[PDB]
């Protein structure tokens, strides 16, 4: 093929400046009550024989 | 008093002890609870209660 400039010159649509994140989750801050205080769907208290 | 945290495995222990003969450490948690289960239904004494 012969070469024709015009037709080979294309413009470019590119976004600009990301920052890609993996793992995710991590951003989650989470603690836990003290075991002696649990509950199931029940809501009364899992493990309740003092 | 809502003491949901003064796990009663406590009182029973002392109780039994105070009537020597019984090798406390050498007696499971089970029976113990059941022991509470019956105690619970017991009336206090004017003195105590009052």
């Amino acid at each position: 093929q012969q070469f024709d400039f015009r037709n080979s010159m294309h413009m470019l649509t590119s976004n600009l400046t990301f920052t890609v994140y993996s793992d995710l989750l991590a951003f989650v801050s989470a603690d836990t009550v003290e075991p002696i205080n649990a509950v199931a769907f029940d809501n009364m208290r899992i493990m309740n024989e003092l | 008093l809502n003491l949901y945290q003064k796990k009663m495995k406590a009182i029973v222990e002392d109780f039994l002890k105070r009537l020597h003969i019984f090798d406390v450490a050498r007696v499971p948690d089970d029976q113990m609870y059941r022991l509470r289960d019956r105690l619970r239904l017991l009336p206090v004494e004017v003195r105590r209660l009052d």
